[PDB]
């Protein structure tokens, strides 16, 4: 269902401010700040690691959350920390990148899904104890 | 097959983390 021509407008314009302002040294929220710093850990990320990143495995939208759920498992295994969170938010972005690969967009709207509800049940209360999101900004910014 | 992977981002994601947690 369609919503606010108004709040569309609004969004946009909302953007390409905080966008400037991220530059400028400002952000508009918490949410803006911490938003830009992973997506610049992350691009970071695929600079330093580009090899592991390699044709990643009989990628089907059959056996994808399955095949997904546990790698996640495995890689916060045995605990998580600041750069696991990294490794596992890139991790999401070439499984869309390649799921595009084979027309399987149907499979991006989904992995978003298991990303944000696990990182809900299980990476955000590590986060939490662990000084909170300022924290990783100050860290992983810049 | 994956369990190999998942261990891989394991490790350079530690990398990573070491990097930022000396700094
Ligand atoms: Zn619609």
């Amino acid at each position: 269902p369609l919503g606010s021509m108004s709040q569309s407008n609004r969004e946009l314009v909302v953007d390409f401010l905080s966008y400037k302002l991220s530059q400028k040294g400002y952000s508009w929220s918490q949410m803006a700040a911490v938003k830009q710093a992973l997506r610049e850990a992350g691009d970071e990320f695929e600079l330093r690691y580009r090899r592991a990143f390699s044709d990643l495995l009989h990628i089907t939208p059959g056996t994808a959350y399955q095949s997904f759920e546990q790698v996640v498992n495995e890689l916060f295994r045995d605990g998580v920390n600041w750069g696991r969170i990294v490794a596992f938010f890139s991790f999401g972005g070439a499984l869309c990148v390649e799921s595009v690969d084979k027309e399987m967009q149907v499979l991006v709207s989904r992995i978003a899904a298991w990303m944000a509800t696990y990182l809900n049940d299980h990476l955000e209360p590590w986060i939490q104890e662990n000084g909170g999101w300022d924290t990783f900004v100050e860290l992983y910014g810049n | 097959p994956e369990i190999w992977i998942a261990q891989e981002f394991r490790r350079i994601g530690d990398e990573f983390n070491a990097y930022y947690a000396r700094r």
